[PDB]
């Protein structure tokens, strides 16, 4: 018998992304190539099936710093770290092939389904 | 708020 | 230009309540009387204007364990932690009183009013 | 998927 808040969801991911844009409570570092980004565990968690699966090993949960494969693209690794905290996706003809595989990589299956349908239509 |  | 998925913020929610059944990676311990409540820090700041004051002060932002205010009954922070992460209030008219009284001071706004005006109909 |  409970009611519902219709934007609370979207308040909260909006208030986290604040958090994010000014580092605080960011708890780790992704090493994308040259390029660092700076995230929530949880966060990373809850969007993405191999962040999900890196910070429950009982040994890299405690990790700071993660270093993804040298073939994901920092650009593409961007575009969908801003998608994480915004449900907005910045999907461009030059960057949906990197969007895609950074997207295959990270376990995120909604944002592949997107570029899958994307690159069908073209 | 709604009843969800 | 972006596109958006509708469900994202829910879909984050729902993964962070999971996580806190679970208790991954919570990181605090809210002290209710006799009563303890295991948490994210960065859904509590999300959620509740005290808990962004608090962990965003300087000294604040690394204790583990916080102690709430005496006269907050253990049920109405129960009933509160829960919307946090689900966006659904249990609000009955047995709890009412004490969900608006710990809304108030947990700062959380849009519970405040519902509860004001679900006494005014009565 | 929608346009914001
Ligand atoms: O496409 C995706 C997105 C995603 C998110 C998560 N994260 C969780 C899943 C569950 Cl059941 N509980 C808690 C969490 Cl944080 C796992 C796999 C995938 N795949
Ligand atoms: O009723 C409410 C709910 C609430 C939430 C937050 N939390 C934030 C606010 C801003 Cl601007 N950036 C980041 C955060 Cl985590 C502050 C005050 C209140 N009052
Ligand atoms: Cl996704
Ligand atoms: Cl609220």
């Amino acid at each position: 018998s409970c009611i519902q808040f219709t934007r609370h969801a979207s308040d909260v991911l909006l208030n986290l992304n604040r958090l994010r844009s000014r580092d605080i409570l960011t708890d780790v570092v992704i090493v994308v190539s040259r390029e660092q980004f700076r995230a929530h565990k949880t966060v990373l968690m809850a969007c993405s099936g191999l962040f999900y699966s890196i910070f429950t090993d009982q040994l890299k949960c405690n990790l700071s710093v993660i270093n993804l494969d040298p073939e994901i693209n920092p650009e593409g690794f961007c575009i969908l770290l801003d998608f994480m905290y915004t449900s907005r996706l910045n999907l461009r003809e030059g960057n949906i092939m990197a969007v895609m595989a950074t997207a295959m990589y990270l376990q995120m299956e909604h944002v592949v389904d997107t570029c899958r349908k994307f690159i069908k239509a073209s | 708020w709604v009843i969800p």
